[PDB]
């Protein structure tokens, strides 16, 4: 049995940062690619990046790296997003998926629930 | 190409 | 960027109904290295997060039933779901997998 878990609901004043958590159950981090995802209400999915544990080697979609931060305990098998100078426009459900790296390729086959960060106009 | 990444991640490059 | 474009937007569906969503990317999503269309296929419903479906343009994940059908290569891909059932409805999102950043269509909802 695999599934990550998400952080409860944040609700945050615009200009603080909040930092997201995903631990992961049934494996270890270490052997997959952590990614988050972001969806504004009523909105599609809008990749923010990945960080692959094992090294700690990151990519961000170009508009995020602004904005984000992504970063692994493999001690505590959770992976973290870091959201900076909070904005209304950060306002969204936060979803973490995993990619796993035994397979010689393999989608973002698993989902936490997702995290909401409302902050405020 | 993301499947580059993978693979450069599993051999240590 | 790769830019994925859905259709339709939305579609209004019976029980039972077959129907098809186009995907179609704006660059190739095949890796020539292994000849495989990195193109991934998503369902999710309210309030819950994206649920696999598909991966390589047509591999059905374990547990998806076979209703569910992923074609296409290149920078065309299907979606098509034989008969569909009530716990279908739901919004359908294709995923470029191929290249970064990664990037998903609007999605096409299918409505009661």
């Amino acid at each position: 049995e695999v599934q990550l878990q998400q952080s409860g609901a944040e609700l945050v004043r615009p200009g603080a940062s909040v930092k997201l958590s995903c631990t992961a159950s049934g494996f270890n981090i270490k052997d997959d690619f952590m990614h988050w995802v972001k969806q504004r209400p009523e909105q599609g999915l809008e990749w923010i990046g990945r960080i692959d544990p094992a090294n700690d080697n990151t990519k961000y979609a170009p508009k995020f790296q602004d904005k984000a931060t992504i970063i692994a305990d493999t001690s505590s098998n959770t992976a973290y997003l870091q959201l900076s100078s909070l904005t209304s426009e950060d306002t969204a459900v936060y979803y973490c998926a995993r990619r796993e790296l035994y397979s010689y390729y393999s989608p973002l086959d698993v989902w936490g629930a997702g995290t909401t960060v409302t902050v405020p106009s | 190409v993301v499947q580059e990444a993978l693979d450069k991640a599993r051999e240590g490059r | 960027d790769i830019v994925m474009t859905q259709s339709p937007s939305s579609l209004t569906v019976t029980a039972g109904e077959k129907v098809t969503m186009s995907c179609k990317s704006s660059q190739s999503l095949l890796n020539s290295g292994n000849q495989k269309n990195y193109l991934t296929w998503y369902q999710q419903k309210p309030g819950q997060p994206p649920k696999l479906l598909i991966y390589w343009a047509s591999t059905r994940e374990s547990g998806v039933p076979d209703r569910f059908t992923g074609s296409g290569s290149g920078t065309d891909f299907t979606l098509t779901i034989s008969s569909v059932q009530a716990e279908d409805l739901a919004v359908y999102y294709c995923q470029n997998d191929y290249s970064y950043p990664l990037t998903f269509g609007a999605g096409t909802k299918l409505e009661p």
